């Protein structure tokens, strides 16, 4: 965020100057990764099983 | 004191162009300079006079 | 232009080797190319490439 | 020590600017992996 | 460029294999640079001179 701050009345002290001050701004990302599982079994385990 | 170009972040989007991505495909010379010839299995005969 | 009466074809594809050739002249009707099977492409998602 | 101050001065300025960008598509071609598309004639530095 | 190479026919043989190859690509950019010049003059030259 920037900051105000209080003026003074002054052509000639460091107050009655106003200050500077900046805003700024910062980057997020989402990176897609990759999570995976094979699991492996005989056709005849499939056939001979009484469930999917 | 100032907002620099590192300071706005992505605010700042850098383009992208395929006028640049382009090549020209170029063919085998010989199937164009010479006669093709139908093929239906490995080999074919051809006789030529000979003496 | 010199080669007239010459059928010319230019190499593109950079076949050509210049340390061997400038030039080959022919007889076009005593080369053949036998084209058994043109350019086939398959898609492959199972198989396995190289071995060790 | 070297500031002008236009209006304290009485002075008046033009700024000019522009902008530009140059690519050159140093590629891959029919003929192979790194081709330029540019090339030149330098001078004759050599004497007869 | 990918390359491509002259297979043959076999089960068993170094040969009969077909080789892999990559096909890749690479980036180009256009940057924007700024120029620039100021050019300051007297407003009693420029009311003075006979032309713009």
């Amino acid at each position: 965020l920037p900051e105000a701050d209080w003026v003074g009345e002054s052509a000639t002290d460091p107050e009655g100057v106003i200050k500077t001050s900046k805003v700024t701004w910062a980057n997020r990302t989402l990176v897609a990764e990759e999570v995976a599982v094979i699991i492996p079994v005989p056709e005849a385990v499939i056939d001979d099983a009484t469930v999917e | 004191a100032d907002i620099s170009r590192a300071e706005v972040a992505t605010l700042i989007e850098e383009g992208y162009s395929h006028s640049l991505l382009a090549a020209a495909k170029q063919g085998s010379t010989v199937l164009s300079a010479f006669q093709n010839v139908n093929m239906g299995t490995k080999t074919t005969h051809l006789p030529v006079l000979a003496t | 232009g010199s080669f007239l009466g010459f059928n010319t074809h230019f190499n593109r594809n950079g076949a050509w080797s210049p340390e061997s050739a400038v030039a080959f002249i022919a007889d076009s009707s005593r080369v053949k190319i036998g084209v058994r099977q043109d350019i086939t492409v398959k898609f492959l998602d199972q198989a396995t490439l190289g071995t060790g | 020590d070297n500031q002008i101050n236009l209006a304290e001065r009485d002075m008046v300025a033009l700024r000019l600017k522009a902008r530009f960008a140059y690519v050159l598509g140093v590629s891959a071609t029919a003929m192979g992996a790194n081709k330029t598309p540019v090339g030149v004639v330098t001078p004759d530095v050599t004497p007869p």
